[PDB]
């Protein structure tokens, strides 16, 4: 049973995503996170290669190998909830709190972080998973290894090439075609959220709060940002989805060159 | 200026 395999520690967070606790796997003292989701709150259901929440399906699809995505270790069904056991980086801070405390990040640091988010999102898409809630709050930084982890697949979907008409991610990271038409395509919408993230990193906060700003097409820079970085941001936040870069184009952008290794990032910017 | 979290 769940209760004789994991020792439960403090609550790490709770909200729309459910309740997440720190834990330790009793057998080898491995650090884990234990996420609880109420059944009445699970909207999207899948079937496993058993009927489980879509989140479990998506996590299993991305859990193979080493990546910048959080790894599902196990899961349990209860009468009124599902419990997910995830790996837990330590020591860790989420990217939201990191930017709050440090302010606008040096571009070298934003380049390393953003590069790693790109690789993690490429991994997801390669595995047929669309995250749908890319934001600083959903990124953990392993402060010792300089490695980033994408968390909270609870808003995600199977990746398809047709239009999505549903969305329960974060509105301020959502693209103008969603705001205006309640329709988006997966990859192009992901690139928009990525531009919002990169702005957030180099400026200290997201560019837009209001629907009218999102749809407006104007990126005001509140911090000194290099012309190459401003250009990438603005390309990612092109109002027309087809004007947005592919993942390849992002990673081939001049601003993205000479990225730091994770360990160099940790040594220079985190230790 | 006020920075805030945003629920999903
Ligand atoms: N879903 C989900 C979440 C989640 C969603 C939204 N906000 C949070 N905030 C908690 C962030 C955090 C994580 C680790 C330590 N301290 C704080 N967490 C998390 N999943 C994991 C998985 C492994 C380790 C931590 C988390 S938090």
């Amino acid at each position: 049973p769940l209760e004789s395999q994991y020792q439960v520690g403090p609550l790490l967070g709770s909200g729309g995503f459910g309740s997440v606790y720190s834990g330790i796997r009793v057998s080898d003292n491995l650090p884990v996170a234990i996420k609880h989701v109420e059944k009445d709150r699970i909207s999207d259901w899948g079937e496993l290669p058993t009927r489980v929440p879509m989140e479990v399906v998506l996590l299993k699809k991305v859990s193979s190998g080493f990546s910048g995505v959080i790894r599902l270790l196990d899961w349990f069904e209860r009468p009124d909830s599902f419990v997910l056991i995830l790996e837990r980086p330590e020591p860790v801070q989420d990217l939201f709190d990191f930017i709050t405390e440090r302010g606008a990040l040096q571009e070298e640091l934003a380049r390393s972080f953003f590069w790693q988010v790109l690789e993690a999102v490429r991994h997801c898409h390669n595995c047929g998973v669309l995250h749908r809630d890319i934001k600083d709050e959903n990124i953990l930084i392993d402060l010792n290894r300089g490695e980033l982890k994408l968390i909270d697949f609870g808003s995600g979907a199977l990746l398809k090439d047709t239009v999505y008409t549903d969305f329960d991610g974060t509105r301020v990271y959502s693209p103008p075609e969603w705001i205006r038409y309640h329709r988006y395509h997966g990859r192009s919408a992901a690139v928009w959220s990525l531009g919002i993230l990169l702005y957030d990193m180099v400026c200290g906060d997201i560019p837009f709060e209001h629907d009218e700003e999102i749809i407006g097409g104007q990126v005001f820079f509140r911090q000194r940002v290099s012309s190459e970085c401003q250009h990438l941001i603005r390309w990612c936040l092109a109002l027309r989805p087809s004007d947005r870069p592919t993942f390849e184009e992002i990673q081939n952008h001049p601003w993205m060159q000479d990225v730091l290794l994770p360990q160099e990032t940790a040594e220079i910017h985190l230790h | 200026r006020k920075r805030r979290r945003h629920p999903s």
